[PDB]
């Protein structure tokens, strides 16, 4: 598999910190999910994952 | 009634949610209130839960 | 499901140093260090804070409310 293909696949779902990667918040939690600790909505989440 | 959108720690949704022993209020009877100042008959950590 | 006031074997006042253990759990300190800044000698005390569980939050997630 070609490396430009696979750096524009992640560049849509993840995020570059310290040279490595890092999937996005709103991927692991969805819009109809919730903190199954909190039940807070999953904006919240992702803005503290952020 | 003045919290955040998301409040996940109890202590800013909800108020005396953990009811403290400082709570207590002593209540004098008789002439207990002239005998003992006030402060003296309280509970002794004042922070137990 | 709550912490004890007063401990089993010896008698001496617990219940008031759960919460703030727990802000030591929140802080950087671990079990050992925590419980000897609580003041904590004798390991009764310790094995108190330390196998006590946390089952009131638990409970009050299903309460009325
Ligand atoms: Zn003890």
């Amino acid at each position: 598999i070609d490396s430009v293909a696979v750096l524009r696949g992640i560049q849509k779902v993840a995020m570059l910190v310290q040279g490595n990667w890092v999937v996005k918040s709103d991927i692991l939690y969805p819009k109809d999910s919730s903190s199954p600790h909190s039940g807070v909505p999953a904006e919240v989440l992702c803005r503290g994952r952020d | 009634p003045h919290a955040a959108k998301d409040s996940s720690d109890p202590n800013e949704l909800y108020v005396n949610h953990k009811v403290y022993t400082r709570h207590m209020t002593w209540i004098p009877l008789g002439n207990q209130a002239d005998l003992f100042p006030e402060g003296t008959i309280r509970p002794v950590h004042d922070d137990i839960l | 499901m709550i912490i004890p006031v007063r401990c089993f074997t010896c008698g001496k006042i617990v219940g008031n140093k759960w919460e703030a253990y727990l802000g030591l759990l929140q802080a950087e300190y671990t079990e050992g260090d925590a419980l000897d800044a609580l003041g904590l000698k004798r390991y009764c005390c310790r094995r108190m804070l330390l196998a006590h569980v946390d089952l009131i939050e638990k409970l009050l997630n299903y309460a009325p409310l």
